[PDB]
């Protein structure tokens, strides 16, 4: 699966478990980037960016 | 093993920093905010592979952790990749250093400020860190920063990304091998 965290996951993408529970909304913005820690979270399995 | 692999746990997967050693006894450290809540750590993704079990953890305030190994048989070696490590230091601004992680591989830049506080939000706030332009992605943390054979930081975080470039955060390794007593090799 996917290597992310609820903080730099993408503002406009959702962050899912692999049992489709819905574990956060990405925070980063791609044009004003935050300081994240770059862990891989385990319960994030894929990602959906709603359009 | 070495710097820069990949390293998983019930906290998620993470990069091995430096092998490290007191006398006879081996450790590797890697980002305290991936040891934090970790027991056994692993190198594979089926987790098969005992590699050892969280020795201490610092997060926030500081980003250090260390694991000792509990497997007698994998190759620990004192490198970075094909990179040898022999010793530690601090780092200067204008040092030209070099990442490893397991999602990036290799990345190039230099030390860009020194003391750096660091919001990552959620009240965890990191001081003391080392500030780059080296770019560096999620599964990257805890991945060795070195000069040449010289070890000198543990990747903490970052913002942006190694197709775009990014700036990226390193906990001084010193303090970590102080606050432990160990040694890289
Ligand atoms: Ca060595």
């Amino acid at each position: 699966p996917i290597c992310t965290n609820c903080c730099a996951g993408y503002k406009g993408c959702n962050y899912y478990s692999a049992n489709g529970a819905f574990i956060c909304e990405g925070q980063s913005d791609p044009k004003k980037p935050k300081a994240c820690p770059l862990n891989c979270d385990p319960h994030i399995a894929y990602s959906k960016c709603p359009r | 093993i070495s710097g820069g692999d990949a390293i998983y746990s019930s906290t998620g997967r993470c990069s091995l920093g430096f092998n490290v050693r007191s006398g006879s006894t081996y450790y590797f450290l890697t980002a305290g905010h991936c040891t934090d809540g970790a027991t056994t750590w692993w190198a594979n993704s089926a987790r098969t592979t005992v590699l050892g079990t969280t020795s201490g953890s610092s997060f926030p305030n500081n980003d250090y952790g260390i694991v000792r190994y509990t497997n007698t048989t994998i190759p620990k070696d004192g490198t970075v990749g094909g990179q040898d490590i022999t010793s530690a230091a601090n780092a200067t601004v204008g040092m030209a250093v070099t990442r490893r992680g397991s999602t990036t591989g290799t990345h190039s830049g230099s030390v860009t400020a020194l003391n750096a506080t660091v919001n990552y939000g959620g009240g965890d706030v990191v001081y003391g860190m080392i500030r780059t332009n080296v770019c560096a992605e999620p599964g990257d943390s805890g991945g060795p920063l070195y000069s040449g054979t010289r070890a000198i930081g543990l990747t903490s975080g970052g913002s942006g990304n190694c197709s775009s470039g990014g700036t990226t955060f390193f906990q001084p390794v010193t303090e970590a091998l102080v606050a432990y007593g160990v040694s890289v090799y």
